[PDB]
């Protein structure tokens, strides 16, 4: 028995320094609502193989998590909202690896539970506390590069893989003289036969420098550190440092561990932190197993990562873009309030934790520019992808159209123009001074 | 060439009804309103002389856009911005900074190169104009 | 198009130097399962967003996946397996974020394709051969434990959580000494209010030596060396290390890198060293996202754990017997062969790495042991929860009813006793002699 | 107590009907057989006293059972196990040990607890009847 | 002084016979053929501005003739050179590069030497020209 | 017994995983070649003193050398060249001296053999692929000196010897900015008491700066960092590092493992790395003994440098141009082709390990460039002794006469004159607008 065995708790008050999650519950056809909630809440803390006398020797009641409320998924009548609590003293501080292990791992039920996903955690106030929270932070990041009041551009180089040093060094010049922020390897660009990691580096450096000098900004390239081993990545980004980057990015593969390592590192040497975490994983669109991104979001602002992709609403990746503006608001408010349509279902206080930067990736273009300013706000990167690098003028000129879109989108929304019925025309009126985005404009509107 | 500091530079130099617009964003934004400038132009250069303090509590955009252009008489070969601060705890910092002058002609940086150790460069970029004492420039 | 853009090529040769994966590919509701390959192959690679100069200043097609070969998945109208190569040269060597970075995050399908598992992957010989491999391997496992011709038996300390270091040794301690090779730390226990980690080894080890004392055997217990940074796991390593522990553990949640990074200190450092990796996460009983276990086999194998958990058939854990041996055919053969009922898609030369060991937890009890025997083999680490604590005679007796069981069962095996059928008769033999197992079997017989 | 080093030790002695039956099963393995002895019964005694080499190519469990007799007479006071060794690739290696002889009497093991730095210890275990010479041990 | 980055700068300045062979040479090599420019000839300026993209899959020297005519005469003060690069496996790189054009008159390079640790110095080169801004050079 | 052993085997089938040599063997007066292959084999592996019962404890067949294959030399009756067969699993990753040690050590035959010379070795991909290849290699060098579609040019310091730092930084500074774009340290200077290394090193660097300054190109010195201990080495090469060069020279005497440790540092650090080898070593024109130069060259293209010499068909060194062109593939191919008359035997892929830079070094001058350009391609370093420093108008002079000689010739290369028929005229049209090279043309025509 689960429900007996004090696991089941519907008269449990709730503290302040509990840790709570909501998991997405499909019981075994035939199976209780009640007792498939205190499965879970049984097998995610003290496994009862029954009669262990050792369990005396302890508070055994304060070590149980409590399932203390369960509701129908409001649409589905196979399918159950538990809420389960879980005692602060049983967490590690500062270890995520300790809160997903604890949450996501104990957590069974072969007889009572059929799928079984995470849809939000409430991580309390003094366990936020024991996090270093964003190496940067969102207004640190643009105090470094002086850019206020508008989202930053970025765009991964084209293509991919292939190039040497010194012509991927050239792509990376060209993007970011003509207009774009920041320019990144790709999450697969690591060190590999075609091109090692140091040449890279180099060539990259020059052409951020370069780029600098033509234009009196501030610039960025995310050189991957990515690698196998700790000692490795330290070596990768040791060298970005060494060299003046102002950003490195690291792949969510590398894991918690080497996160929070990272994350550590970046605070201790001024270093932005980018996050590079696939949009459409074959880990992507369930309903029904794994963890909702939101938790992700949780996890990786504690972490200390700068930045994370986010979503679109629009473009390629077709997000409900209330659940959308949901994950912008686990990364950027110091609070977060209840609201069950962006699937936020606990109230959080950060405890002044810093901010993440979301990233919009995915298929995106510069005829979108209001829908993106008005879906995803001004604190954002906006990375478009051949949107750039395939310009029929040049990539300079790709970033130009691109730059010049934005910068007056957000000069409409500051005007206070109804810029999401009229962003057409503002674009247009744009376009009428730059060439490069009425060829822009142009292409993606005669077809594609 | 064109320096693309600021939140507007890759649009066309604001008018004076535009620069009126951005002041009332900024006053329904609550924000302190600073008048800064400068000619170092370097993007690392973060202190830009102060034109007055910032105003504060501000209802109506008339006595902004005239120390703007009280400014824009007294420092016309300078880079001249407009910044808006916010007071709001968790962002306490500028969220907007945009051009309001820029001088009639850029010749724009120099870029140094200091070979250090292996392949490794040490770089500097110096404004051409910083190459002259400040009542030369521009 | 991706069909018409490289990416789909039916005439395509496999190499011996290729990665090979096959996903089970779910098309959007009106989509062409030749598409549906074609997109996931070039998302996972080249993404073309149309018209790039840049692509003609390298060997373009190189760093193309192809789709080369997309079957109807048998019982199911709507999925397809579709086979897709991958260049060696796109991979870092030694790299199992590069890889999985490459593999499973590229690859999109938004427009194409509605669902996509991971389902098998064909690492090449030379590929492999840039891995470690098992920090120790079976065969150098069990030279050191001087232990060969049957299973290792372990169980995990419980409580899970709450005793004191004094409380927690005096249960490893009586779990040795009755009979079990190893005892564990829960994944949950790293270092928490209750108990932080130091007295924790302090205590265990005392307990260790002795049991080793008190059977002249060599004794094991898996000390959790889990942590938030590397430099703490490395704190924890180094302890257990300097205290002559034979075998530590780390959770699956520090993520890829920490994992290379600790089955390279456990290769240094003589140290067996297990996986924690949970059998019923929440990324479980998924047909439609994700990946199967059998790529996580693969991948720990290479990055070079030493003990992982594979599942049992029976007990809790109601898994298909034959995806099962799957799993341990992975773990352990030199060679697999394909075979399409275990979930073998490939044949694969495992370019004489060491073998993992399989462990098998999770509601198993000493009157099932024919059959854990008949479907596990010997190579194995059984894992019994409650099934020795929660004796009614005591930690020791638990462990001695299952020591017994174990023994007996392997003696009938050697003696060519039919002992799937006979069995039950054989562990009725055997607790004749033992008093401790006729007490384990009238109580798993009566109700439970 | 009962050293429980062996594949078989958690049972009672086997008797030599049961003894020819692992031989069988070695036999169809297709193993090295191999006797091995020693009154020094430490876990990390790799190395016992070989009883003649190891047994190839072996057909017929009786020449290995007249060997382990003869071994149990030599060496009564001993232990005496029973080896197989596989020459299987990726093996290479003992797959089976199993106890064919105990002395009449166990007296153990020695605990010794040096005392090192903070809290730490080192540990030695000594068995007891290796405080006298070889010849007066069980 | 004469620059001698390229192929052929310790040959005369080629004439435009044999400009077009080296076009045909590269043809034939299947090389994609870009057009770059710049007025900071430092040896560590890897970027060059390019004139229009890299021309692909050319068949006709007479287009990469124009191009490089029409760079002549928008950028004559300019060094220009003319680059091929192959997407050969192995190598995905430039194999030729050499000048087609310089400035009338090169003054050469500064050398700076910063006293480091002991005896050791750290070196810049800096380009007389580049002490100035660009559309004041040469 | 050798025949009869296991050792000859006529129906043996070599597998892409095996490592294969190739001996010129020479039996004993009245010895059969089949004999002689397997005594070969048979002691290059399982040392076969008869009778030995430990070898059952093992899979003793894996571990035995095949000869698979002998053919008569031919154009010599009393020669035969026999090939042998290892298996992979015998090697250590990564590791020449374990190569090295392995075939041409245990590789005995007192009473079948004569004379053994090993010809040619074929490294199974797998085996290619644990190596580091050249740290920089070729298309990286030439990226970083920005320098394409031509030899390079250098020559040695003359004296040799003798000249105190700043004497021998001026020929330095005149050599460099006369033309060349490398000057070397002869492999004898090393520190001695004429002149010890700190001083030559800081007299370099202001030199090599000088050049460069003075040319707009880059300009490197290799400065010698061969020493009699590691921690020597390293400490010369830590300063060529700190002060910047480009470049740095080994000597092949220092020996494997020096020579790895050394790859991998200038894999590490960002420099080029030439070894030094000589051409005319008494170990030279053999027949008979040793090991064919072919077998060096893959060896240190696996180990990592990126130069080494290799010979010229024409000048002082008489080398059969045909053996010479299959040096430079060895060096510079990413796939070698069986080609008897090259003495390659084997087919190879390089597995895309980078391509070492052939030098030609020895009694060269500006009078054969037709042929050097023939018979040695654009990717060699062309080094000229007194060619240079002996110009009767000066070292820049002698310098200015190669380059020009050099442009040149690859520029009627180019234009597809036939430059070998056509060569002496070539030379004779650039003298015209050149008087150092019309001067160096009249000096090596007149009677040397
Ligand atoms: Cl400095
Ligand atoms: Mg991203
Ligand atoms: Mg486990
Ligand atoms: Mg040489």
């Amino acid at each position: 028995p689960y429900a007996k065995m004090g696991y089941w708790n519907p008269d449990y008050q709730v503290k302040d320094t509990d840790v709570l999650a909501l998991f997405r519950v499909t019981p075994q056809p035939g199976v209780d609502p009640i007792e498939a909630a205190a499965a879970v809440a049984g097998e995610s803390s003290t496994a009862t193989w029954t009669v262990v006398w050792t369990d005396l020797l302890t508070a055994a009641d304060l070590y149980r998590a409590k399932a203390y409320k369960v509701d129908q998924v409001p649409n589905n009548p196979e399918q159950y909202f538990a809420y389960i609590a879980y005692e602060l003293d049983l967490f590690e501080e500062g270890s995520i690896a300790n809160l997903t292990a604890s949450i996501i791992g104990n957590v069974f039920g072969f007889k009572a539970v059929k799928a079984l996903r995470l849809e939000d955690m409430r991580l309390p106030f003094a366990y936020i506390k024991t996090f270093q929270g964003p190496a940067t932070g969102v207004i640190l990041e643009r105090e470094r590069l002086d850019k206020f009041g508008r989202p930053l551009l970025g765009c991964t180089t084209k293509p991919k893989l292939g190039l040497s040093g010194k012509n991927y060094g050239r792509v990376v010049y060209e993007a970011l003289k003509g207009g774009l922020d920041f320019v990144k390897d790709d999450e697969n660009i690591n060190s590999q036969p075609f091109m090692r990691w140091r040449e890279r580096y180099l060539f990259v450096m020059e052409a951020v420098n370069k780029a600098a000098a033509a234009t009196g900004e501030v610039k960025g390239h995310y050189l991957n550190v990515t690698a196998a081993t700790m000692e490795e990545m330290y070596a990768r980004a040791q060298l970005a440092k060494e060299l003046g980057s102002v950003i490195i990015m690291i792949d969510l593969v590398i894991g918690y561990t080497a996160i929070q390592t990272m994350a550590k590192w970046a605070r201790d040497n001024d270093m932005i932190l980018h996050l590079h975490r696939a949009g459409n994983s074959t880990y992507s669109r369930q309903k029904n197993h794994g963890m909702n991104f939101r938790v992700i979001c949780k996890w990786m602002r504690m972490a200390g990562v700068d930045h994370i992709h986010a979503g679109t609403v629009v473009g390629k990746l077709e997000g409900d873009p209330i659940i959308t503006r949901g994950f912008y608001k686990t990364l950027l408010l110091p609070k977060l309030e209840r609201n069950l349509q962006e699937g936020l279902f606990f109230d959080m206080d950060w405890a002044s934790l810093r901010k993440v930067m979301p990233v919009a990736s995915g298929g995106i273009h510069a005829g979108q520019m209001h829908q993106l300013i008005h879906y995803l706000g001004e604190d954002v990167v906006l990375q478009f992808g051949g949107g750039t690098i395939g310009h029929p003028d040049g990539i300079q000129s790709g970033a130009t159209a691109n730059r010049v879109a934005l910068e007056a989108m957000i000069l409409a929304r500051n005007e206070n123009r109804d810029f999401l019925t009229e962003g057409p025309e503002i674009l247009r009126e744009a376009a009428k001074n730059c060439g490069a985005l009425r060829t822009a404009l142009d292409l993606w509107k005669d077809i594609t | 060439m064109r320096i693309t500091q600021g939140t507007f530079s890759f649009l066309p130099d604001l008018t004076d009804e535009q620069i009126k617009k951005q002041i009332d964003y900024m006053i329904s934004k609550k924000l302190a309103i600073g008048i800064e400038y400068t000619n170092d132009i370097h993007p690392r250069n973060s202190f830009w002389e102060m034109w007055g303090l910032p105003l504060f509590e501000v209802t109506d955009p008339a006595p902004v856009l005239f120390e703007i252009n009280a400014c824009r008489k007294a420092k016309s070969n300078f880079y001249i911005k407009v910044v808006g601060f916010s007071s709001e705890r968790g962002i306490e910092s500028t969220i907007i900074s945009f051009i309001v002058n820029r001088p009639k002609h850029e010749p724009g940086f120099n870029l140094i190169r200091q070979e250090d150790k292996s392949r490794s460069i040490k770089y500097s970029i110096q404004a051409y104009e910083t190459y002259k004492p400040e009542d030369q420039r521009y």
